[PDB]
């Protein structure tokens, strides 16, 4: 019973390790794809932000 | 407890993801509506007790309780691991949809200055 | 070092110069209407001000420049960037001067509000809620933004982020001595997580904290609403809660304080208490 | 290790709570900027 | 079915109306109605005629004036054609990277490289087209600063190398990666694994200089010793300076009966056993 | 291969462009600059692939351009990173430089970041890289990110008790786990950072590192019953009695029952040097 008891438990330890190793590595695949949306998200509102200011000086320097 | 927090804290970065994928989704419908209309404007023990003792039992029903929370452990981690897949599909989704909307803005920006001119 | 005479002597040259332009910008409209872009340039080199003296570490001249710069965009109907340099101000005077910071977030609130935008305002009362809650002890006013923000986000179905402001009230509350609002709002939190997977496991611990809470009330009350949370939620009769409040119901039966504090000194060894649970276990004991 | 996974799960929540409000930011412009459009076309016509 | 002959029916004559729109400024309308025409294929699911309308949809934009659409309508054809002759989704994919690449866009390049490689290693038996792909893209996600996607390339290509034999690169390659975890603060509880397969690798090639190799990388990295598989292997190694089966099978039965061993890992055990 | 010389001759051929095209005196010449800057990079010639983003970067700003400036400098700057680590350094400086004439102190913090980091692990220099990440933890504090503050505090920390002296350490020691105390969730490491505090007394005297861990152990309850306390206590008996046996006998135990950073072995190290 002993011998059953401690490889279910260690069986129950690998597979734990491997999947938190599996999941840690995803997640931090998934917070470098955050962090570059992150500036990716800030160019896109820099960039609409100064064409519309330029449309709109444009349209009140013509009218 | 660790454990725990961990899943309520993916829950609610699940969440906000989502409510961030609608706003993606409402940003590149306004912006094609816009653009659309300028463009028309135009277990039995676990040691053997050699001596029995007090001692020998106790250490048997900690690792009885141990065992059992690690078992429980399992479980709810792998539901935790279940969402991080989600959410990742989910995130790399937006991020094309955002791209598309940055180039086809810049695009437009430059249309709207080649006709002047 | 040289940053910070160099910085305030810019700073102050810089704003002299934005002062002496808006000085000048009057005579120039009434002279030659020459329109708002002489404000908007003066709004520029203010807000440049207010970078420089950000960097500076002079947190108050900083937060004295956004609020001038919201001031003067807001006279020119540009409420929208009022209410970002009202943000400013706000985040800039919350450890400089905390009371000029809050009235900054309320009049970016009302400003954000009049246009719809409940998300920001809730974000903003629930920031005025936790600098009220950790520099003063009016816990009054923390309750009523935490509230309002709960609100604010159920009209808007955003779930998971008003129930644990409601936590916080009701957690708050039954410090205040007020155990009715925090039982009635434990139970709603945990009748509101038995159904997810993910919360179902942190669910016991809520209905133990409502269960404590009851018993101040009375031990027959406590007693019964025991046995109504066994019978609800099963599984909670698996964790060691149900056996400690039993261990501590029977000590108390008999006036045996002492296994009472047996009992509580034991479970502080297996695993450290907490504030909340420590007051609220202590004030129980003196009966 | 569960202790070090803590960690980056907060800092993933904090940064997705940063990018939200920029985006909300970004989305209630670009709402504005429709709502402008419309009224110049619809005035214009 | 009376579905698919239904769906099959409704989008040839999309097609046919299209065919006959475009065939009567045109440009955009035949390029809008044939992109909606592939669409209704696809739903329809007709694999080979939809990926057929796709590219052909997509060398008419061509005829466009448009970059981002002609990269899209090539990934949509690759797709479509993902299910039918390899090579033309193969040549699509491929024109679709270099006009991303030409764009200065190397990371959708790199993930369509990743693609093509899978597509080619799982479909046809020629690996070492998949491995220079992996490897190309490996090198752009390397020059991009993207650490996890070369190393996840990296540890791909060793493991094939060790398989075809070439051990060498298999055994750089993995101290390589496994330094580089050691390194940073975290990924430390994988380098192990990598250590022991770059020793199993280098047992291949002999057994006195397992030796050498298990005491540098034991003196380099002192916690391997808590390794079981430090224990497995040096009672393998021990057990192998005598020419007796019973201890290495008794060993690695022993080692296996907690977790179950890949087929890479049980082939390579076996290959070093048998001789 | 085709790609080497066809890539470089190309690239030679858009340089040349340029060149005539400003000559005549204009988006165009940088565009063209960009693309062969972006070719060189295809080509694996890093070098002069870091010049030319440099060269397309000035003639933009020219024009008042500053976004795609200062983002192409920063790229100019990963570019040169490897190649040659010092033009790659001025070139972030200068998008800092400009990323806080525009504010975005963010982006500033994570490229002071990436300045320690490349100062520490290619260069030799620890002035440079504790200043910087000093600078980073500042502008990212203005930002209220506590997480990276704590980070480059610890590590700030870490390098002065490794090599300057231990007053910085113990200050910024005795924050981080004053700070981490009443986080309930890191509440329970604290006791590691007390740990290394009264090592650093203990560098600096016996009598201060008594006090000090007493101190502390007022101060943290649970540091009490944490077996650093125990082990604290015997190496001070130790160490007061002039018995070094007690002192490796201990560090042997504490090996046996957990591994040693080898940092905690360098402290001891220290420690021990000085029983006499």
């Amino acid at each position: 019973t002993r011998h059953s008891e401690i490889i279910k438990l260690e069986n129950s330890i690998r597979e734990l390790h491997d999947m938190f190793m599996d999941m840690a590595m995803l997640v931090e695949s998934q917070g470098e794809m955050i962090d570059r949306i992150e500036y990716n998200v800030e160019h896109a509102v820099d960039y609409v932000e100064r064409a519309v200011s330029d449309t709109k000086k444009a349209v009140k320097y013509q009218s | 407890d660790a454990g725990i927090r961990t899943l309520v804290m993916l829950d609610e970065q699940g969440e906000q993801l989502e409510r961030i994928e609608e706003g993606m989704d409402q940003i590149n419908k306004d912006m094609k509506e816009a653009e659309k209309n300028l463009t028309d404007l135009g277990s039995g023990g676990f040691i053997r007790r050699v001596t029995n003792d007090a001692r020998e039992n106790e250490m048997d029903e900690n690792l009885e309780q141990v065992s059992g929370i690690i078992g429980n452990l399992r479980h709810m981690a792998l539901d935790m691991g279940n969402e991080i897949d989600t959410q990742n599909r989910q995130i790399d989704r937006i991020m094309e949809k955002a791209d598309s909307n940055k180039t086809r803005i810049d695009e437009a920006n430059q249309r709207a200055t080649k006709m002047l001119g | 070092g040289m940053d910070t005479s160099g910085k305030q002597a810019e700073a102050m040259a810089l704003l002299a110069e934005a002062e002496r332009k808006v000085k000048n910008s009057q005579s120039f409209f009434s002279g030659l209407f020459g329109g708002s872009s002489k404000i908007e340039e003066a709004c520029e080199i203010y807000a440049r001000a207010a970078n420089m003296f950000k960097m500076a570490k002079n947190w108050s001249a900083a937060g004295n420049a956004f609020c001038q710069a919201a001031q003067l965009h807001l006279q020119l109907q540009s409420k929208h960037d009022a209410a970002t340099c009202f943000v400013d101000a706000g985040n800039a005077f919350k450890k400089a001067d905390p009371q000029e910071a809050i009235n900054c977030l309320m009049r970016a609130i009302e400003i954000y509000t009049d246009m719809g935008r409940f998300t920001i305002a809730a974000k903003h009362h629930i920031s005025i809620a936790e600098i009220y809650e950790t520099e003063l002890v009016d816990v009054e006013k923390a309750i009523a933004h935490y509230e309002q923000s709960a609100d604010y986000y159920k009209g808007e179905e955003s779930n998971s982020s008003a129930n644990k402001c409601l936590l916080k009230v009701a957690g708050y509350a039954a410090q205040l001595e007020q155990y009715q609002k925090a039982i009635d709002i434990y139970e709603q939190v945990g009748t509101s997580a038995m159904d997810s997977p993910l919360l179902k496991y942190s669910a016991k611990d809520y209905f133990f904290k409502a269960a404590l809470c009851h018993f101040c009330i009375d031990m027959l009350n406590a007693k019964l609403a025991v046995q109504k949370y066994e019978e609800l939620f099963p599984a909670f009769s698996d964790s060691r809660e149900c056996k400690l409040m039993k261990k501590l119901l029977e000590a108390h039966e008999e006036q045996n304080v002492d296994s009472y504090t047996e009992s509580v000194k034991e479970y502080d060894s297996i695993s450290r208490l907490d504030q909340w649970l420590t007051t609220m276990l202590l004030r129980i004991k003196k009966t």
